[PDB]
């Protein structure tokens, strides 16, 4: 079995926001319901890292790191991915029972939220990304971040890495070419990856407002609270190492 | 500290 191949067979399965749209639209609504959403994502996230190979391999707390840091990028990568596959629009396809539509994005501080996932979603488009290139770049996004002092078992996350950049290596070439034009694609692959830190950035400081203002009565799932929490001081003590393809 | 993501990590699938 390829590795591209092992990526592919543990996508995760596509959820349902449970969102009642005989009910009328409200950005509370709304949020509320992504965050619910959210971390219903995110529970599957952490059995799809378990099943990505040499991911296990990493000692216990650096699995933990990963996810704590990769989570919104995680995410937003997903959905831009969802998004690109949908329309023809473009739209933010969450759930097939959610989509934040032309109406919906004239809704009070939504398109501000939207905009930013929208660029990934409209840079995949333009870049024409493939299903083998995206789930390389995935795995990447999951690898592109590390604490100050690096992980417990860096020497072997250097190689995990490694073998999935070689991966998306291995996609650019199927699509062949060539040979500068291959150069010309890694290139704009992994800039779109390395933009992804100040898609995440503008994307936190959304979510950490909401989570931290307690009159603002948004709710988050215990397993995106856990995260908000971990994260917000490791921020404020720039105790994290963002990864660049490209300087 | 990060009780449920550790569960998650650490349990069987
Ligand atoms: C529009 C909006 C944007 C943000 C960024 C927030 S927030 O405050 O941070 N809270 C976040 C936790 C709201 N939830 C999500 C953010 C990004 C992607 C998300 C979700 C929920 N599901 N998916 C998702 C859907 C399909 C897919 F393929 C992959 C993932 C909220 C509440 C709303």
């Amino acid at each position: 079995p390829t590795l591209v191949s092992l990526l592919e067979v543990i996508e995760p399965e596509v959820l349902y926001a449970g969102y009642d749209s005989s009910v009328p639209d409200s950005t509370w609504r709304i949020m509320t319901t992504l965050n619910m959403l959210g971390g219903r994502q995110m529970i599957a996230a952490v059995k799809w890292a378990k099943a990505i190979p040499g991911f296990r391999n990493l000692h216990l707390d650096d699995q933990m790191t990963l996810l704590q840091y990769s989570w919104m990028s995680l995410m937003a990568f997903a959905l831009g991915w969802r998004s690109y596959r949908q329309s023809s629009a473009n739209l933010l396809c969450f759930a097939p029972d959610l989509i934040i539509n032309e109406q919906r994005m004239t809704l009070p501080d939504m398109y501000d939220q939207c905009k930013h996932m929208l660029y990934v979603s409209s840079e995949l488009h333009r870049l024409q990304v493939s299903y083998e290139e995206y789930l390389c770049m995935k795995t990447l996004l999951l690898l592109s971040s590390v604490p100050k002092d690096g992980l417990k078992s860096q020497e072997l996350f250097d190689e995990i890495r490694m073998t999935y950049i070689k991966e998306l290596g291995k996609a650019i070439v199927k699509r062949e070419g060539n040979s500068s034009q291959n150069w010309q694609r890694f290139y704009q692959l992994t800039k779109l990856l390395d933009s992804m830190h100040e898609v995440v950035e503008n994307l936190l400081n959304y979510c950490f407002q909401t989570f931290l203002d307690k009159t603002m009565s948004i709710e988050f799932p215990e397993m995106l609270a856990e995260i908000i929490t971990n994260q917000i001081p490791k921020y404020s003590n720039g105790n994290i190492k963002k990864l660049l393809f490209h300087q | 500290e990060n009780a449920l993501l550790r569960y998650l990590l650490d349990k069987d699938d």
